[PDB]
């Protein structure tokens, strides 16, 4: 989401707090999509989903 | 009701830089769902309906 | 780029890319099939009537 | 002075003024290297 009169679009939830640092590794239903694999690196996919 | 649960992908030699920007690109093809036309195209049966 | 499975032992060697296709082992049967009344309509009516 | 010890982590402390964002800029395009092969 982009913060307000800042121009800069900051992620939330957990990624608002691992791509700060302040969490370790997260388990999760990690939808992947290309822009959580640019940010965050991953492991093979567990579980297939749809 | 499959009893092995794996997938099919691509081999890279080691330490090679290049898989992130193919990985980036396979996601880009995820992203449109191209494969499931291609599955049209390619994987599609008569009576698996 | 061929269809090879992505597994234990064949990873510890080289760099593997995202899976694509979701595949699995299962087993394939050319089976002609049917079902068994056991003598009567199984629970026929209600049985309270 | 990385590769003189071989020296592999970081963490850094800007100073809030241009002096240590034009640093900081200026190291930030030093690390974009390592395009092998």
């Amino acid at each position: 989401e982009r913060v307000q009169n800042s121009n800069k679009k900051e992620w939330n939830g957990m990624m608002g707090e691992l791509l700060s640092g302040q969490a370790d590794m997260i388990v999760a239903p990690l939808t992947i999509n290309n822009e959580r694999a640019q940010y965050i690196e991953f492991s093979k996919p567990f579980k297939y989903q749809g | 009701k499959v009893f092995a649960s794996t997938g099919y992908g691509i081999a890279i030699q080691k330490d090679s830089g290049w898989k992130r920007q193919v990985d980036l690109a396979i996601l880009q093809l995820f992203g449109d769902g191209e494969m499931e036309e291609l599955e049209a195209l390619w994987l599609t049966g008569i009576c698996h309906n | 780029v061929g269809s090879l499975t992505i597994n234990e032992e064949r990873s510890e060697v080289v760099d593997f890319s995202v899976p694509f296709i979701e595949t699995g082992i299962s087993v394939m049967v050319s089976r002609s099939n049917g079902t068994v009344s056991p003598s009567a309509f199984l629970e026929p009516f209600s049985a309270c009537v | 002075m990385m590769r003189v010890y071989n020296w592999n982590h970081i963490i850094l402390l800007v100073s809030d003024d241009h002096e240590g964002r034009a640093a900081q800029k200026r190291l930030e395009t030093l690390l974009e290297e390592r395009e092998s092969k």
